[PDB]
């Protein structure tokens, strides 16, 4: 613990509880972008994978990290969803 | 750009002021149509402050006075029947009794009333600053009809007073369109353009059959009152009133030159540039000689036969801007300070 | 041409002159003073028309409309007549509000933020303020480009109006890149560490504004402004760009001379708060006379950690000889080390906690009453009849401090206040046992909405006392007078004056003046004007910052002119007026010195220059004035 | 900016 | 004109640039359409760049390039614009300062080498292009390094991904690949972390 | 002006793509085309403008 | 301050 | 009185 004031550090997309519920398999990546917003990170190394990260580091009272990994095939169809709401 | 110097002329006779007195604060530095008028051997005058005074034409003594207040009386003093009609900057047309000055009726008109009232066929005609013209009943004061003359974004201060002839009122406009309307219900017979170019017009006049009009920096034109088509044009322009008699036109132009033109084709007879850029008032005819004032107060009398000056007289220090009036052997001019001068 | 008359027709609720009084176009200009001119122009007519519209709208006249306006001019083209036709309509009161549309879950805040007192009169300015405040609230949550409209529907039976407002927050915008422009010298990390908006995160309008205001408070830049243009082709992506331009902060000067009053002089001075654009605060003062050898190095790293923890260190050495050759006159050696650690506890508050060591070596002090009180406090009993004495102390001090900084701007603040408390206390084992507290405040209250007229209240407080029977040493005394304190007085002269015992003066030469030299026949102790300062201090000043009456726009931001009124006194709380009756009472704080005058601060290329001229209208005996003063830094 | 007085040299640095 | 033009040429060869500005301006303002005017303006370009008149040099580049693009020595004007654009950019490393001047210099040299491959200045232009690319990559590396210090791991990933996208062959990008690895490790995505790790392993030697 | 700090800049070297994956696509806005090296450089290059009648 | 009797002025040496 | 404000000159010709 430290007494020094650290500002609120936020990173990534703002994943709410309802958009993660309405996202589903088999649906196209452009309408995924319409539903969820533009993903701030995507895989640059040859795979159509979108990384929806909800990173919050408020003060000294812990770090919260929800990551949603969306895998798209060559045609942009979402083939798999991977939601991890904790570290 | 410089005002011309005062011309030295040998006065054939020596005019004098029969009597003079002040009605109030007067028009002052403002620009207004307000001028005195004569009927029944008495003169009625007013100031911009709100004081309205009546004076006998022979002695110049006060007979009654009332205050309309700053009521800002803009329209000229016009007398007809038992009432006097004066327009105001506050869009009011006041009707005062000719006997004691008490108000007979007061009704708000649709716009700022600058033009001098014109009385005809039981109605009084007022042209407002916003272009549209209204006719008010002489007894009730209610507006009978309103005609919506168009208006450009920029115009000259002072609206044209309509002239009635053969049951139709011919009026100018700030867009250069002389308009003729019927007195019955205000419907429009014809309108014709006669003209940055402001194209503002002044009051027209009819001698017989043909209308005469003169727009500011436009054309002096002759139009038929029935058909409304133009007959002849001269490229002269003016905002002051002009007078017609015999076969000659007397007017003061844009640059305040005094000149005479014929009815038949508008050919000039003479022109005097001695009063160039001196702010002259509208010309009037008295004792067979043309009379004009200036902004310095020097009256100039012109012989109509060839334009020579016949008499020059220093009258008032404040100067003259409004319309002089002349009738029944008396001519009266109200200075900018409101002192009405009667000349012999 | 000029305005001959402004006329309003159809108005009945308000006087025509009262309506005109808000217009930039002036119907009349008074003769007894100059407040403008009647020069007509088209552009300001639209502004005055909009002002008239707003004036009718904020009094419940929702049905207000202007029928037409007629600009007209005299035939001689010198006068301009402007008239406006007015339909006032009835007066209405606001009967309620209704909110609809895609509120994006913020309905509980929107409805409360749009809540009204029932029966209140309609106000178009309040409607516009509500429209903008809804945008602010939605922008704080990342909805940087919302669609909001409000239309008034009017019931002509009930004489009331209803505001149906439609709100669509749109997409939540994310920032991908934050860019800095114009930082030619400042390191990018120096600007980037003042940020509160993080790259790769959802936007916060409050975060961007806080970053902008922290960059303003940093003081290294000027005209800091922001723009948040969208990334092309993306539903919700923005680039937030900070555009700044850099000033030459601080100054550096040196000087070498011969044969002056100080003899052969070599004086230098360094002060930069943004040293080489790295953010370090570096100060290198020093002089080398025949009488003084001085050097002071202070280096502070404000971001020793990424959280904003600062690590300052001050190293200094002072050696003063009152005479060159004989070395028997007054001598004062002073050297020490001072390292301090500061960290922020809040967005505007920071705390400092450091350790300070200082060594003072005194020899052949000239007898003075307060100084001798200090020596007897320390337990030493030297002889008062001669200038043969010596005293030497090593002091360890725990330096602490607290700073509150909510100023509008770093260099010439126009709003907010700054409070800076500094304190010291001696660690046990030190020779001196004392404590000191110093409080400095500066509050700026802007008089005008453009912040050109600002009133400034500066108060400077100081108090020190001994801790264990021993007294606070006189090298820690406060002084007043000069640019940094009450102006118009000679620098560091305000305060208690030394009282000299009749003593054998060292290296006495008959053709000079000495305060109680026994060679002069001084039977008793002397009243003098020699200032030694006091353990307590209270200085206050009120300044009225005004625009420079002759400057141009391009130079206005770097020149500050202000009228001021200074108040201050320095007094010695431990002085004994009973023992010394006829001599002045230096324990009395009621001798407040006052002055008023004009000051001119300038952000010159040679550094911040302050020129001042003050008249000490309240002045006491034994004190001298210096009306014109100037400072090389801040 | 630099100033040389009678056997006294001063200087100020800009930039 | 020539009676001072010859002395101006001799003295600009001698290096008294400060008043050489004055004689070249005296030719320029008195002979706007004179036969020597283009060469006088080019000498003004040279003296402006050699002197500390960098923004006056840039303005004179603008007012000469807008007057006549068809001048046969267009490559020299492009080269001088690139040189002065880098001169506004710049023993302490200053790559972490404002990179807009360096980016403008890179664009100027790139359009120079694309338009006029056979010019004598193209080799120096390409070497300066390499240096400017390295400097921009180092600026982006400095931003990524600060974001690693701060803890904005998404910002680190995006910045270094942009570095691979825009400056793939630079030493700063090769050095900042571990920043991508560390950011992926901190965000607990080992799938991307090991991929960046083997990117590094494929280029560490 | 006149500095030569750009001469000792590190030469560019393209990154090798390991098997089973593809490097991110390169933006061509910062590409340097290959050019003949037969030219002067640094102090050897003539900075003064070329003479013309 | 420090009194310099050799020069008849008070030398300010405090920091 | 020499001045070195980017140029060197004497503000008066002393003597």
């Amino acid at each position: 613990e430290r007494v020094v004031y650290r500002p609120d550090i936020n990173q990534g997309n703002y994943l709410t509880a309802n958009d993660v519920s309405k996202i589903r398999v088999g649906m196209t990546q452009q309408q995924v972008a319409y539903a969820l917003g533009t993903p701030l990170m995507s895989d640059p190394f040859g795979t159509n994978t979108w990384f929806y990260v909800f990173r919050q580091q408020p003060g000294h009272e812990g770090v919260t990290q929800q990551t949603l990994t969306l895998t798209f095939n060559s045609s942009g169809v979402l083939t798999n969803i991977d939601n991890k709401p904790a570290l | 750009v410089k005002m011309s110097p005062l011309p030295t002329v040998e006065n054939q006779f020596t005019p004098t002021t029969a009597w003079s007195t002040s009605v109030g604060s007067g028009i002052g530095n403002f620009y207004s149509n307000l001028h005195p008028a004569l009927a029944d051997n008495v003169v009625y005058a007013a100031d911009r402050a709100g004081l309205v005074k009546a004076l006998n034409a022979d002695d110049g003594k006060e007979i009654w006075s009332v205050s309309l207040a700053p009521a800002l009386l803009s329209g000229g003093v016009t007398v007809s029947g038992g009432h006097v009609y004066i327009g105001s900057e506050k869009a009011q047309v006041y009707a005062l009794n000719t006997s004691d000055g008490t108000v007979a009726w007061q009704t708000k008109v649709a716009g700022e009333a600058l033009s001098r009232p014109v009385v005809s066929d039981g109605l009084v005609l007022i042209h407002t600053s916003n272009g549209q013209l209204q006719a008010l009943n002489e007894a009730d004061g209610a507006v009978k009809w309103t005609v919506n003359l168009d208006m450009p974004s920029l115009s000259l201060r002072g609206e044209s007073a309509p002239t009635t002839a053969f049951g139709a009122a011919v009026v100018g406009g700030d867009n250069g369109r002389v308009s003729a309307v019927l007195m019955e219900q205000g419907q429009m017979i014809w309108q014709q353009r006669i003209s940055r170019l402001s194209d503002v017009d002044t009051t027209p006049v009819v001698v017989n059959g043909v209308v005469f009009a003169l727009a500011y920096n436009g054309n002096l034109t002759a139009l038929d009152l029935r058909s409304g088509q133009i007959m002849w044009k001269r490229e002269l322009g003016s905002v002051n009133d002009f007078i017609v008699d015999g076969n000659r036109i007397y007017l003061v132009d844009q640059n305040d030159r005094v000149m005479a033109l014929t009815i038949d084709g508008g050919v000039t007879l003479w022109t005097q540039s001695d009063l160039l850029h001196r702010l002259l008032t509208s010309p009037v005819l008295y004792n067979g000689n043309l009379v004009v004032g200036d902004s310095e107060g020097y009256l100039h009398w012109i012989n109509v036969e060839d334009g020579r000056f016949v008499a020059q007289q220093k009258v008032d220090s404040s100067g003259f801007q409004t319309e002089p009036v002349a009738a029944d052997g008396k001519l009266l001019i109200q200075a900018k300070d409101g002192t009405v001068y009667s000349i012999t | 041409a000029e305005i001959q008359q402004i006329n309003i027709v159809g108005n009945h609720a308000f006087t025509t002159d009262e309506l005109i009084s808000h217009f930039q176009l002036r119907d009349e200009v008074p003769w007894w003073n100059v407040v403008g001119d009647r020069k007509y122009q088209k552009q300001k007519l639209a502004g005055d028309l909009e002002t008239l519209r707003s004036y009718y709208l904020d009094r419940g006249y929702a049905r207000f409309n202007i029928d037409s306006t007629q600009v007209s001019l005299t035939p001689d083209k010198k006068g301009i007549y402007v008239t406006v036709n007015i339909t006032e309509g009835d007066q209405y009161k606001l009967s309620g509000v209704e909110v609809s549309g895609n509120l994006a879950g913020h309905s509980a805040e929107i409805e409360q933020l749009t809540k009204i007192e029932p029966g209140e009169l309609y106000n178009g300015t309040k409607v516009t303020k509500m429209e903008d405040d809804i945008k602010k609230l939605l922008g704080r949550y990342g909805y940087a480009y919302p669609r909001v409209q409000s239309m008034p529907e009017i019931n002509d039976a009930d004489k009331t109006v209803k505001l149906r407002v439609n709100v669509d927050a749109g997409n939540r915008f994310y920032v991908r890149k934050i860019r800095f422009e114009g930082n030619d010298t400042s390191k990018d990390a120096v600007l980037r560490r003042e940020m509160r908006q993080m790259e790769g995160a959802w936007l916060g309008s409050d975060l961007v504004d806080q970053g902008k205001e922290r960059l303003n408070r940093l003081g290294f830049f000027e005209t800091v402004d922001t723009d948040t243009q969208r990334v092309p082709g993306s539903p919700d992506q923005v680039d937030v760009v900070y555009k700044v331009k850099e000033r030459n902060t601080g100054s550096f000067n040196f000087g070498i001379g011969y044969g002056t009053e100080s003899g052969v002089s070599f004086q230098a001075g360094v002060q930069q708060d943004n040293w080489l654009g790295t953010g370090y605060a570096v100060g290198i003062n020093g002089t080398k006379n025949d009488y003084q050898t001085y050097a002071e190095l202070s280096v502070t790293n404000p971001y020793f950690t990424v959280d904003g923890v600062s690590l300052g260190g001050r190293l200094f050495y002072n050696d003063f000889q009152a005479d060159d050759a004989d070395l028997s006159d007054y001598t004062n050696k002073s050297y020490g080390t001072d390292v301090t650690l500061g960290f922020p506890i809040n967005e505007y508050n920071s705390l400092r906690a450091g350790l300070g060591y200082v060594h003072n070596s005194l020899s052949n002090m000239q007898p003075q009453v307060a100084m001798w009180r200090y020596l007897y406090s320390m337990g030493e009993h030297p002889s008062t009849s001669d200038q043969d004495n010596s005293f030497k102390t090593d002091d360890f001090t725990f330096n602490y401090g607290w700073t509150y900084n909510k100023l509008d701007r770093g260099y010439f603040p126009t709003d907010g206040s700054r409070v800076n408390l500094t304190g010291k206390v001696t660690i046990p084992g030190s020779d001196n046992e004392y404590y000191k507290v110093t409080l400095d405040t500066a509050t700026y209250v802007p008089i005008d909405d453009d912040h050109k007229w600002v009133v400034l209240g500066r108060t400077r407080w100081g108090y020190g006392d001994g801790l264990g029977g021993k007294e606070m040493p006189f090298y820690e005394n406060f002084y007043a007078g000069g640019s940094s304190t009450v102006r118009g007085f000679q620098s560091n002269t305000i305060g208690p004056k030394a009282v000299y015992f009749p003593h054998q003066a060292s290296n006495y030469d008959p053709d000079y003046d000495y305060e109680c030299a026994t060679q002069d026949g001084a039977k008793d102790l002397c009243k003098s004007d020699d200032a030694v300062g006091g353990n307590a201090m209270a200085v206050a000043s009120l300044e009225f910052i005004t625009p420079t009456p002759f400057i141009s726009d391009k130079y206005a931001n770097s020149v500050r002119t202000s009228f001021f009124w200074d108040m201050g006194t320095v007094w010695d709380t431990n002085w004994d007026s009973s023992q010394y009756s006829g001599y002045p009472d230096y324990s009395d704080p009621s001798n407040i010195r006052m002055s008023a005058g004009i000051a001119l601060q300038w952000m010159s290329p040679l550094g911040p220059l302050v020129f001042s001229y003050a008249q000490p209208f309240k002045k006491y005996d034994g004190d001298k004035a210096e009306q014109f003063q100037f400072n090389i830094g801040k | 900016f630099g100033t040389i007085h009678k056997r006294r040299f001063r200087y100020w640095f800009c930039g | 004109p020539n009676e001072i033009y010859a002395t101006a040429q001799q003295k600009l060869q001698d290096g008294n640039w400060r008043q050489a500005i004055t004689q070249l301006e005296a030719l320029d303002n008195r002979y706007p359409f004179g036969p020597y005017s283009q060469q006088v303006q080019l000498d003004l370009i040279y003296a402006y760049y050699k002197n500390a008149d960098l923004p006056l040099a840039q303005a004179a580049i603008d007012r000469f390039i807008r007057l006549n693009p068809t001048h046969p020595n267009i490559d020299y004007v492009m080269y001088m614009r690139g040189l002065t654009n880098m001169a506004l950019d710049d023993g302490v490393d200053r790559s972490d300062r404002d990179p807009q001047h360096a980016r403008a210099a890179f664009s100027d040299f790139s359009k120079l080498v694309r338009g006029y491959p056979n010019s004598q200045y193209t080799t120096d232009a390409t070497k300066r292009l390499v240096f400017l690319k390295d400097r921009l990559a180092k600026y982006e590396y400095s931003v990524a390094e600060y974001y690693t210090e701060r803890g904005a791991w998404v910002a680190v990933v995006n910045r270094v991904e942009g570095m691979l996208r825009d400056y793939p062959d630079t030493q700063a990008t090769r050095d900042a690949l571990p920043l991508m690895e560390n950011a992926y490790r901190q965000m607990q995505m080992n799938a991307q972390a090991e991929k960046v790790a083997k990117i590094i392993a494929a280029n560490s030697s | 002006s006149g500095d030569e700090a750009y001469l000792e800049a590190a030469p560019l070297a393209e990154l090798h793509a390991p098997a089973g994956m593809i490097l991110p696509v390169t933006s061509g806005d910062y590409a340097i085309p290959v050019t003949n090296g037969s030219g002067a450089v640094g102090k050897a290059l003539d900075i003064r403008p070329p003479a013309q009648p």
